[PDB]
């Protein structure tokens, strides 16, 4: 996802703009999954 | 004016003073047969448009002791926008009772000001004309009893 | 920022200024001290001389030079061209005229004069024609100065 | 492999914003009132025709996007909801192409109708933008015809989609006057007096201000409309010279018609003249771009070039695409390789 | 002017007076009836919706003090599309995390142990649009299309 | 002996600075002040060290 | 921002008069060049006797 | 009445204004335009109830 923010020129920022979101996000999914899902699994389910 | 005159008196003389101007690009102008100059600086992306907007300026002023008279009268101006409409307002009269004279007119003392002093309305387009104290010479007369416009 | 409040406090200095300075000068801009380079100009052939050329870099590469990426000043070594009248006083008292008399006939026969136009900004209702008025012209040629009655 | 090289590339789809814009060009110093004629000519299509669809159109004569003139005019048509409006007959991308041709027939002057382009302050409308400048001060004149042999080539060569114009300057006829100063300033006329009167009766003056309901506004001294329209009027004005006697302008005056430029523009300093043009469906665009060039090599001399808009933002934007994306190959295996703890694991996923 | 006799002569007598545009250049008529307008263009780097907003918001001001029957209209303006545009995306950007709640039924079948996947959907957004404010970016439609892509 | 800026003219399309100076002589030395005559309201010629 | 300067002097070179030459007399730019080649060269030596 | 701003001049060194108006004697009571009186077209001194 990434390279892609790394275009530069008139387009470069629009992409820029989609990569950050996804990376970002995705980073706050990493974070979640080890710490609301594990619990909240762990404390409703079966 | 006419567009030479226009160009060769005001254009001519504000390009030669534009210079030393952070991040420019190009530079392109019109100078218009109605008697209209537009010349517009594009700055490199990224650039500061306050900046670029004082750096402009700041030419300008040294020119500016050069136009004719006329020119300054009527307000050399630069501003910092973007080339295209964000919108256009409306305003018409329902009675039929106002004309396109007044209309004109109206907007102009009454509704402008505000609008294009507010922060973000970088350029206003006024469709019409606020009004003035118009003296429709006759030349007949003026030759009847012996007087120029002057 | 500095050029800002640099910028920003000569301003109140200018209207104590001799408005003859204010007339044409005051320049508040971003200095250094040191030439980076000295691009010079020359001729291989005698077609072209000090003047000749000192006026070809000043006006046909100076303003773009002047205009490019990451260049600040330019001081440019010579000077570009001038309409230049050397006054003969001998000739001069002789047909009784002071310099004034000259700069008043160069004021008056060289010189960009406007006009309006036919069908006019608001015509009558009729009307089918429209185009420019071009009065009085600038004067371009060394001869034409030559003929400026005196 | 194929299909993605059988596939045209694109930057961002055009969208039915619910309001869109229709241009009024007159042939060049054509009167208002005409220009209306044209511009209620399209208000009532919009209003009646497209009924279904057009909600309002605020028509605007002498509103020139960069051309301030009487032969010039803009209509801002906004359309109902995109609700009221099922099927791709009701979005702006036919609107628009139907009243493109149904104006730009039963005409004189030509009237372009489009939506523009979505996030697209000058960047993709894959034309190009050709500047064409005169670098040895040769003059308007030559700059004009070395610009129309330079259009007429491209015109033989329409073997690559092509619609290249100019910006339109094409000169107009105007009126010279040349006082003589000499007979004037023996019939006891100040050039200043005969100066004024024209101007000011011809081209208004504005004098002071005065308070209207107050509000600071303008006084104008001008002529009336109607002893200021044809060039037989000129006799009207007299001036009035030492000996109080007045004096009618064809005493100090003379005239003759000729032609000149209703507009005159430059680019970096240079007088200068602005061709468009594109490559539709065909060739790249760097390959028009590529001939242009070559055949403003052509041009007499003196005559330069250069690009601007869109055409100065081809030859720069960073660096590629199939090079950040090898180097999204390299640092994807490495890291499956960092995972997996081989070199051999990382062809399993990335296959 | 005085002139030998009592006579003497004003302007008006020589020449029509009237009140009249600076200058007549610009007819403009909304459906062609007469009409007037500003033309609004968005200063260099300026938010266009929030400028909206007040060019409306000073507007609301004019209104109660015009003369007898002169209305605003609004012909054209990009502003409420921007509005209808980022909104619509917006939409399918909630009807699609309840269009996961109703896949996470056909695989689990529990009122209470779909959510822990859903429910930690939203989560993710909601801090995402947090982490945008950070780097100073814009809820723009490049960036929901970034979110529906996301999800 | 200064000179003056007077106008712009057009020189091939460029607008440049039209000057009024003196040839290099009668411009020099202390004594070529004299060579210059000021006109009068009769219509007389004076001798600048009048 | 030296590179633009005769990358502008080239783009207006064709257009000069017969027998017009662009020199470059004092020019501070070569030095850097230089200066920085050798300090790259220190560098590997720098790595060659370690 | 109002006092008006001619020009400069240097007063030890430093430029300083001029400013003209009547002595505050002449310029008190309405009484006192009377007073004041301006040179005419054939040159003869007029009075401001004139
Ligand atoms: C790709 O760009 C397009 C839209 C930009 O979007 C938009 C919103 O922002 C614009 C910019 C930034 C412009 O700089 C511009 C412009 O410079 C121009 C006209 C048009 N004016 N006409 C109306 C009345 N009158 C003032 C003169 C002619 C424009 O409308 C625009 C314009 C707007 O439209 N040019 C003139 O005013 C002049 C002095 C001469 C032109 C003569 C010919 C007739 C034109 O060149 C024709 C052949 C076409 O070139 C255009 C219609 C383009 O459409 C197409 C299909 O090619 C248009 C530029």
């Amino acid at each position: 996802f990434v390279p892609m923010a790394f275009f530069g020129g008139s387009t470069g920022a629009i992409y820029r703009q989609f990569s950050i979101t996804i990376v970002s996000a995705m980073a706050l999914s990493v974070l979640v999954a080890l710490i609301l899902t594990p619990a909240l699994c762990a404390t409703m389910l079966k | 004016a006419d567009a030479k005159t226009v160009q060769d008196t005001v254009t001519q003389v504000i390009e030669q003073n534009m210079n030393g101007i952070d991040n420019l690009m190009y530079m392109s102008s019109n100078s218009d047969s109605t008697g209209t100059v537009q010349i517009t600086l594009t700055f490199e992306s990224g650039t500061d448009a306050d900046i670029a907007q004082v750096q402009v300026q700041n030419k300008l002023q040294l020119a500016m002791p050069l136009l004719p008279q006329e020119v300054q009268q009527q307000g050399v101006s630069v501003e910092k926008s973007s080339s295209s409409f964000l919108m256009v307002v409306g305003v018409i009269n329902t009675d039929g009772t106002m004309t396109q004279e007044d209309i004109s007119d109206y907007v102009a003392a009454n509704m402008k000001d505000a609008i294009s002093r507010t922060s973000g309305v970088g350029d206003v387009q006024l469709f019409g004309s606020q009004y003035a104290m118009r003296i429709w010479m006759n030349p007949n007369e003026l030759n009847k009893f012996q007087l120029t416009p002057v | 920022i500095a050029q800002v409040q640099v910028q920003n406090k000569l301003q109140l200095a200018m209207p104590l200024l001799p408005q003859e300075v204010q007339q044409q000068g005051v320049s508040v801009e971003k200095s250094s001290s040191s030439f980076l380079m000295v691009v010079g100009v020359i001729n291989t052939d005698g077609t072209m001389t000090q003047e000749d050329i000192s006026d070809y870099v000043a006006a046909n590469m100076k303003d773009a030079i002047s205009r490019t990426s990451g260049v600040g000043d330019v001081q440019l070594f010579g000077s570009q061209y001038a309409m230049r009248i050397w006054m003969n006083p001998n000739e001069l008292n002789k047909f009784q005229l002071t310099p004034v008399d000259v700069i008043t006939a160069i004021k008056a026969q060289n010189a960009q004069v406007a006009a309006g136009q036919l069908g006019g900004t608001p015509p009558v209702k009729g009307q089918q024609l429209n185009a420019s008025i071009i009065a009085q012209t600038r004067l371009t040629s060394t001869e034409e100065f030559g003929k400026i009655l005196l | 492999a194929y299909l993605f090289v059988r596939l045209p590339s694109s930057f961002l789809p055009d969208e039915d914003q619910g309001v869109f814009m229709t241009m009024v060009q007159l042939p060049a110093g054509a009167t208002q009132e005409r220009t209306q004629k044209v511009l209620n000519e399209v208000t009532h299509y919009y209003l009646t025709k497209e009924k279904n669809n057009v909600e309002s159109v605020f028509a605007v004569n002498g509103f020139g996007f960069a051309g301030r003139g009487q032969n010039t005019g803009i209509a801002f048509v906004s359309l109902k909801d995109w609700a009221d409006r099922p099927g791709e007959e009701n979005k702006v991308e036919a609107i628009t192409m139907r009243a493109t041709r149904a104006f730009s027939q039963i005409k004189d002057a030509m009237v372009f109708a489009f939506n523009l382009p979505a996030i697209v302050e000058l960047g993709t409308a894959t034309g190009f933008d050709f500047e064409l400048i005169d670098q040895a001060g040769l003059g308007h004149e030559k700059l004009t015809q070395a610009r129309n042999q330079l259009l007429a080539e491209a015109a033989k060569h329409p073997d690559m989609l092509t619609s290249v114009r100019p910006n339109g300057l094409e000169d107009t006829p105007q009126f010279k006057i040349d006082i003589d100063q000499e007979k004037a300033q023996a019939l006891g006329v100040s050039i200043n007096d005969i100066n004024t009167t024209l101007g000011a009766a011809w081209g208004g003056s504005y004098v002071n201000d005065f308070i209207d309901r107050g509000r600071v506004k303008k006084v104008y001294v001008m002529s009336e409309a109607k002893y200021r329209m044809l060039p037989d009027d000129i006799g009207d004005w007299y001036v009035r010279a030492a000996d109080g006697q007045m004096v009618p302008f064809s005493a100090f005056s003379s005239s003759r018609w000729e032609y000149g430029s209703p507009r005159l523009e430059r680019y970096n300093g240079l007088p200068s003249m602005e061709i468009l043009g594109q490559a539709a469906p065909g060739k790249s665009t760097g390959e028009a771009m590529e001939l242009m060039e070559q055949l403003a090599s052509k041009l007499p001399t003196g005559v330069g070039y250069d690009w601007t808009g869109m055409s100065y933002q081809e030859r720069l934007s960073g660096n590629q695409a199939p090079s950040l994306y090898a180097i999204s190959l390299i640092v994807v295996f490495l890291c499956l390789a960092a995972l997996y703890e081989s070199w051999s694991i990382p062809f399993s996923v990335m296959l | 002017k005085v002139n030998q006799d009592g006579s003497r002569v004003l302007l008006r007598d020589v020449a029509k007076i009237e009140l009249g545009g600076e200058n007549y250049d610009i007819i403009a008529e909304f459906n062609g009836q007469p009409a007037s307008g500003l033309g609004i263009k968005l200063a260099t780097g300026a938010n266009a919706l929030d400028t909206a907003a007040a060019i409306r918001a000073e507007l609301a001001k004019m209104e109660p003090f015009f003369p007898s029957g002169l209305k605003i209209v609004y012909p054209y303006d990009t502003t409420p599309f921007v509005k209808i545009s980022i909104h619509e995306v917006v939409k399918t950007l909630v009807e699609a995390i309840i269009l996961v709640f109703l896949v996470m039924y056909l695989f689990l079948q529990n009122f209470r142990a779909t959510l822990i996947p859903t429910i930690a959907v939203p989560v993710v957004l909601l801090g995402t649009f947090a982490v945008l404010a950070a780097f100073g970016f814009s809820i723009n439609t490049l960036t929901m299309f970034g979110m529906v892509l996301a999800i």
